[PDB]
RNA sequence: UCUUUACCGACCGUUGUUAUCAGAAAUUCACGGAGUUCGGCCUAGGUCGGACUCCGAUGGGAACGGCAACGGUUGUUCCGUUUGACUUGUCG
RNA sequence: AGAAGCGGAUUUAGCUCAGUUGGGAGAGCGCCAGACUGAAGAUCUGGAGGUCCUGUGUUCGAUCCACAGAAUUCGCAUUU
């Protein structure tokens, strides 16, 4: 199973509407992504620290699983997630984040500044700790503080995608990912496809080949693709959908169901999961000496 | 005698749920000196030959009525699951779950990490901090069941009063939360490092 | 200053239920008949009170009668006067609960009138459990237990989920 | 002597408290009877241990309760009294309730009649 | 929290706290009932005082119990080093 | 991206920070709304907004007390 966790949304402020266009490209780069192989995908946006938010419940969500996802679903036999990247630079202007988080799946950042990135990794639950690859690194990361919040959860994140965007953008790309492997001592890295086209899509083993050219090794490139990657997903979508990882409104079938895997059998309107009657006390024993199912 | 075995409560649970193991093994070795493999005839004959045996013997038949529609009836009534589903809040039943004991529930082991404690169900005598105990039959077998929570997921329906239209199904996890009642009574439950999950995406 | 707050407390849900004292009525038949009885009994002889009809009045002999001492007399008969001033309540909570846990048929009834302070101001504590075995007491108190006087028990009887009840009591609070 | 004001909105996390506490209560004497009337003392440690879980919740959240059910219950191992060993009255004292394991809860009853407590007097009490 | 071949055991003292209500009482204040013993008036044994023991609906609660701080230990407190080798300078 | 080892201080709303016999969870700023103005700022009023770093245990009850696991950050005759 491959995880591919932070394709862009092609929309920056709320004031701004998405056209048809951009629409229909993430409908044919979704179709790449199905065409050579993948398993899950988890859909980005990004979200400014300072800007003008809404007060909504259900506007929020600028995403629509349900309407043009769900048609799209069909044919296509995967899944979607949504997720906020927080862009936060100065400790000026802020936001409440119990709506915020609690909106979609997964919660990440985008750290600008000194006391942000320590401030993200000490109090602010977040998944996934994303930084500009395209510009200069705010600071450089010690040892014992990114050791620290892998042991607190949230892991670093790495985007291949955005090397292919221009020619001077590689060095800097190469110059932070290295730093991003030497500090973070080969445990918190998940890795994820920036492409806001099908033209610039790869294989996984053309991305195994990238990370070993980079410096981390292979094993621990799949093994991140597998373990570390779908874990994380996990943590966002039972800290989201249900309590904070503690009681669920996700059914335990044998394999079919599950909080993962099972997204459409479950009623996103707020939490609930409607299963028929599948467990009966009157005369219903160990498994094994069943007869029924 | 009696005296001397409730004084501290925990230890006379713990003497009773070793009496009902011990009870529960020596029914094995009378049901196969039997050679019956009917249950209710294994239970006459107990009846018939061993007074003193059957008098620790526990009777699920009687504990199905007994406790399954006291704890729906609560859930009915605690999360205000009425005929009128459409005014739910789903935030909110979470947390009074969070606040709700699970002492009397009905609970199923649908993942774990040991492929054999999958597929049982059973209703609690007892919560544990980092164990849990229900009991299940099987053709002969009335045994207390002992079951580790690290590592495990635990599911449990929630019945809606129309008949085959539609129905709840929630599910926990013993390895999230791992104290007492007493304690889960005041607990505001956070977050967790959640790296030894990966059973849950394994099976 | 003094203010008042409400506080919440769990109550016994069932308690009314269970203090659900059995119905009676057309009452005024039977007191003629029982304090003519009683009187008769306490005229002349102390002796001659307990001697043609055994009656126990005092609480401890009804617990050591109860407890499993007597078990041939199985139709056994009290009277316990409720809605009445000067009677304890400690009892009162206990007595219809230890008369279900006796195995004999035992037949409490309870007196409704307010006005019948005499039983207990005469006798011992106004409380009467006697027997019906051969008396000729009997042949009326056989006659109108089934009419009005009928004493079962649905609380226990099936099985039922009984709803929570949570009330508010006072609390005088000074700053 | 005071101001004067009834509040009937009633707060969601002590109505969750104290549905808990009388789901405890109603599983321990539900199973205490159910035990009761059909055979002896099969597992009468184990409705017990829930009452002692119901008090120790009574701890948690500063909740008080009504005496008729700390009446019911014991005190030192906490324990259903709907069958108690003995009943004594008048002998020298006021009353006694012994229980199977030793401990004793008496009322003072040969003092006067016309005693309530306080949550049973005529006006200190609103239902639900 | 304690004890260690204890052929006898030994939870140190003081101060403050356990908020509101409840209850007679939140620290062996006091109050109410029963029993015993002693003394005075007194002698069908009535009453009064002192001492002990037991019980009294409430609350986690009456348990010299839990928490925090301080010491009588062979008087307390303060001050100084017992720590260096090469190079340079002064003095004999 | 200038380690290593040592002492001190410290983590509470988006932010900057109080606060605590141990029994209520806050102030300023910011956001929204009211008031006000032709409009706006300022002033003023109200509401929304909490993982009191996490965990154990003590207690009847933890931001507070004890322990454990993280760390934040200063200083080392410095402005690299
Ligand atoms: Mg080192
Ligand atoms: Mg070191
Ligand atoms: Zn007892």
């Amino acid at each position: 199973m491959l995880v591919d966790l932070n394709v862009p949304w092609p929309q920056n402020s709320y004031a701004d509407k998405v056209t048809s266009q951009a629409v229909n490209n993430l409908i044919k780069t979704l179709s790449t992504l199905h065409m050579l192989g993948y398993t899950h995908i988890a859909i980005n946006f990004t979200v400014n620290h300072s800007e003008k938010f809404p007060n909504d419940v259900k506007l929020l969500n600028p995403i629509d699983i349900k309407r043009r996802f769900g048609e799209l679903m069909d044919r296509t036999g995967l899944k979607l997630y949504s997720r906020i990247t927080l862009i936060i630079d100065d400790p000026s202007k802020g936001q409440s984040l119990s709506k915020i988080s609690q909106a979609f799946d997964i919660v990440a950042a985008l750290p600008i500044s000194e006391k942000g990135l320590t401030l993200s990794t000490t109090n602010l639950d977040i998944d996934l700790l994303t930084f500009q690859y395209g510009s200069r690194l705010p600071t450089f990361l010690k040892h014992k503080s990114i050791c620290s919040c892998v042991n607190r959860g949230v892991k670093l994140e790495i985007v291949y995608g955005y090397a292919l965007r221009d020619v001077q953008a590689r060095r800097q790309f190469v110059s932070n990912v290295r730093s991003v492997i030497r500090s973070s001592r080969s445990r918190g890295i998940v890795i994820g496809s920036g492409a806001m086209s099908p033209l610039e899509c790869r294989n996984i083993l053309g991305v195994t080949s990238l990370i070993k050219n980079l410096g981390l090794p292979s094993d621990r490139c799949s093994k991140a693709m597998g373990d570390l990657a779908s874990l994380v997903l996990l943590n966002g979508r039972l800290r989201n959908k249900s309590h904070k990882q503690t009681i669920v409104t996700g059914g335990g079938s044998g394999n079919g169901d599950d909080v993962v895997n099972d997204v459409q059998g479950i009623d996103d309107v707020q939490t609930i999961k409607v299963v028929k009657r599948s467990m009966d006390a009157e005369q219903l024993g160990h498994a094994s000496k069943r007869h029924k199912p | 005698d009696y005296q001397r075995i409730n004084k501290n409560s925990k230890i006379a649970l713990r003497e009773y749920i070793n009496n009902c193991k011990k009870n529960t093994k020596k029914c094995l070795k009378l049901a196969y000196e039997n050679k019956i493999t009917d249950k209710e005839d294994l239970l006459h004959y107990i009846e018939e030959k061993h007074p003193t045996i059957y008098e620790s013997l526990p009777q699920y038949v009687d504990f199905v009525p007994m406790y399954k529609e006291l704890w729906i009836n609560y859930i009915k009534e605690l999360l205000n699951i009425t005929k009128n589903l459409k005014t739910f809040n789903g935030s909110l039943a979470l947390l009074k779950l969070s606040m709700a004991d699970y002492n009397g529930a009905l609970l199923r082991v649908t993942k774990s990490k040991n492929k054999t404690l999958i597929g049982l169900q059973g209703i609690v005598i007892w919560d544990s901090q980092k164990f849990f105990i229900m009991i299940v039959k099987g053709n002969i077998i009335d045994e207390i069941k002992c079951i580790p929570k690290k590592g495990t997921v635990f599911q449990f329906e929630i019945p809606i009063s129309d008949d085959d239209d539609s129905a709840l199904r929630y599910s926990i996890l013993g390895d999230r939360f791992k104290y007492r009642s007493v304690d889960r009574a005041g607990r505001k439950f956070k977050s967790r490092r959640c790296d030894d999950m990966l059973y849950y995406i394994q099976n | 200053k003094r203010r008042q707050v409400y506080k919440p407390v769990l109550d016994n849900p069932f308690t009314n239920e269970a203090h659900m004292w059995p119905r009676v009525h057309d009452q005024p038949l039977i007191w003629q008949l029982l304090q003519s009885s009683i009187i008769n009994k306490l005229i002349h002889i102390q002796s001659k009170e307990n001697y043609p009809w055994e009656l126990y009045t005092d609480f401890n002999e009804i617990v050591q009668y109860l407890s499993g001492a007597h078990g041939n007399s199985d139709p056994v008969c009290l009277f316990v006067c409720n809605k009445d001033p000067d009677v304890p309540l400690v009892l009162l909570q206990q007595i219809p609960l230890l008369c279900y846990m006796a195995p004999m048929t035992v037949k409490l009834v309870q007196l409704p009138k307010s006005a019948m302070d005499t039983f207990k101001s005469v006798s011992k504590y106004g409380m009467l459990l006697l027997r019906c075995d051969d008396r000729v007491d009997k042949k009326f108190v056989s006659q109108i237990q089934k009419n009005v006087d009928l004493l079962q028990f649905p609380w226990l009887n099936a099985i039922k989920y009984r709803p929570t009840s949570v009330k508010l009591l006072k609390t005088t609070v000074p700053i | 002597n005071g101001t004067l004001l009834v509040p009937p909105p009633r707060t969601i996390a002590n109505q969750d408290h104290f549905h808990r506490l009388n789901y405890l209560y109603q599983i321990s004497a539900y199973q205490t009877r159910a035990r009761q009337k059909a055979r002896t003392d099969a597992h009468t440690p184990l409705a017990r241990n829930y009452i002692k879980s119901m008090d120790l919740i009574s701890k948690k959240t500063k909740t008080s309760l009504l005496p008729t059910i700390k009446r019911t219950i014991c005190k030192k191992c906490h324990r259903l009294l709907w069958t108690p060993k003995k009943l004594e009255i008048t002998s020298d004292g006021a009353l006694s309730v012994m229980c199977g394991c030793g401990t004793v809860k008496r009322f003072n009853i040969g003092a006067d009649p016309n005693y309530r407590t306080y949550s049973e007097r005529e006006g200190n009490l609103l239902n639900s």
